[PDB]
């Protein structure tokens, strides 16, 4: 009656983007 | 054709150390 | 005396990396694991990893 | 008949290019113990002189002495080796004068082998710096802990980025497949101070652990298709070429 | 053919410089002799003679006497070790004068070397010393138990640094990730008096214990960003390069 527990799942609601300034190694 | 001493044996035991050879990198 | 404090780490340096792969004991294997700071030299001047 | 030339400091050393389908000619006088240079890591197998009492033969691995013992000794060589057959015309010079200390050799095939070499290595390091005719996309997501977020993330149809600054822990990244189960996928660091984790795959969501903190990356514009990776590296301009023949 | 070149003391110590295409002149005075000293730890392989019987040979390790013991010693010596192959024109000087004892053989590549890294070793010396153009954060404050409390605290943007007085003894430093637990990171201690311990990282939250006394410090200018190591070292001075090629 029990079971290997799993790592944590994070939460899917303050999604944001990742890139906030280009990448300087993009050469832009 | 052709030719052809030693006493208090088990603290000094426990005493004893081991020693690690160091390792150098490649 | 030690040769060069540089190039040279010590003994109980503490390496902190992070394991890659879930480890299940279960039959003998291989483990992984990565760094995650950059360990220097026990003059604490130099990068070695 | 080939002769070796004098070298530009002192007469007595003197180089040739070995030839198989012609002799060396070896002009020793008496008193001088003139060393041939066997090339390295080649295996003696068997000589065998003319006169076999004329010389005096010492081998020690690839070392070869030659010196008179007798008056009018003019002989030949035929050592058989490993690949090839040296032919040496042995010929006492009686005055005493422009005596070779040693035989050094130029092997052209050798040659031919290093120079190609050095340019193809040079070129295709070339090749990998100066990279060209890619494109990038840059629409990533991420859900999570922003404690361990990476300060960048982007894509080349073929490797997958992640830059975290200076004072950050380097996490693992895990590859997800649709259904939600997590599997691994192989990691490189490039960058000038590492910082910049690169797996080799290209994927719609990551996940990212450090202990037991967790955060998804979630790529907005993934691409069934891709760029075929035709020239077999990860540059569009170098080949991969088969050494083994067979 | 190179010619030895006496000291300024005597006649009879004489250097020479190494030449892979030349041979050396040794004139062999009766009665002496001559000292020949090969590299530290050079490996000999073997010798060869122009006459075994117009000198006498003996070796210990990287050292070679030779002396004439017969009428009109004018031969050749081709003496191979691992790394090169030596040539010498005994020839026997017969009015007893400008007798040689001592042979040098100085290496223009080898200490071309060795004057490099004293230099180089210098620099860098001085470089670490320098330092120079750096900021410096004091935006921290302490938690819990003062009598473990350091009397300065700080960062370089690299390194954390903790100050202790005189009379209190140096507690374990501990890091704190962002859920609360601890863990360890590396210390070295710095200092004229042994008085400050640095860890290697800058984080929000440091844990101080000692016994059952616990102390928390935080890090309330803490940087995200931090300045990227691409020198390789600890100081933006020095770079770190790759000796071992391959």
């Amino acid at each position: 009656c029990a079971s290997a527990p799993k790592p944590k799942q994070p939460s899917d609601f303050n999604r944001e983007p990742v890139n906030k300034t280009v990448p300087v190694e993009i050469q832009r | 054709l052709t030719a052809g001493g030693g006493g208090g044996g088990e603290l000094a035991e426990k005493l004893q150390p081991m020693r690690l050879s160091g390792s150098s990198a490649g | 005396r030690l040769g060069n404090r540089d190039m040279l780490i010590t003994q109980g340096t503490q390496l902190d990396c992070v394991l890659e792969t879930r480890l299940v004991t279960t039959q003998p294997g291989m483990t992984t694991c990565h760094l995650t700071r950059d360990v220097y030299s026990t003059s604490g001047r130099v990068v070695l990893l | 008949l080939d002769v070796p030339s004098s070298s530009r400091y002192d007469h007595r050393i003197r180089y040739v290019t070995y030839n198989p389908a012609d002799v060396v000619q070896v002009d020793t006088v008496l008193g001088v113990a003139t060393h041939i240079m066997l090339e390295e890591g080649e295996q003696y197998l068997t000589h065998a002189f003319g006169d076999s009492e004329a010389y005096a033969f010492a081998r020690k691995g690839r070392h070869i002495f030659i010196k008179p013992q007798a008056e009018l000794a003019n002989t030949n060589l035929i050592v058989v080796t490993d690949r090839r057959s040296y032919k040496f015309r042995l010929q006492m010079r009686n005055d005493r004068n422009g005596a070779m200390y040693e035989l050094a050799f130029r092997y052209p095939d050798t040659q031919a082998r290093q120079t190609r070499e050095a340019n193809a290595r040079a070129a295709v390091e070339a090749a990998f710096e100066q990279r060209v005719g890619a494109y990038y996309n840059l629409k990533y997501m991420m859900s999570g802990d922003k404690d361990i977020a990476p300060v960048n993330a982007w894509d080349d149809g073929r490797f997958t980025y992640f830059k975290f600054s200076a004072n950050a822990d380097l996490p693992s990244i895990y590859f997800v497949d649709a259904e939600g189960n997590e599997s691994l996928v192989p990691r490189t660091t490039v960058g000038s101070s590492n910082n910049i984790i690169a797996v080799h795959k290209v994927n719609p969501k990551w996940m990212i652990r450090l202990g037991n903190r967790a955060l998804a990356i979630f790529n907005e514009a993934y691409d069934p298709n891709g760029v075929p990776n035709d020239t077999g590296t990860a540059s569009p301009a170098v080949r991969r070429v088969n050494k083994g023949g067979n």
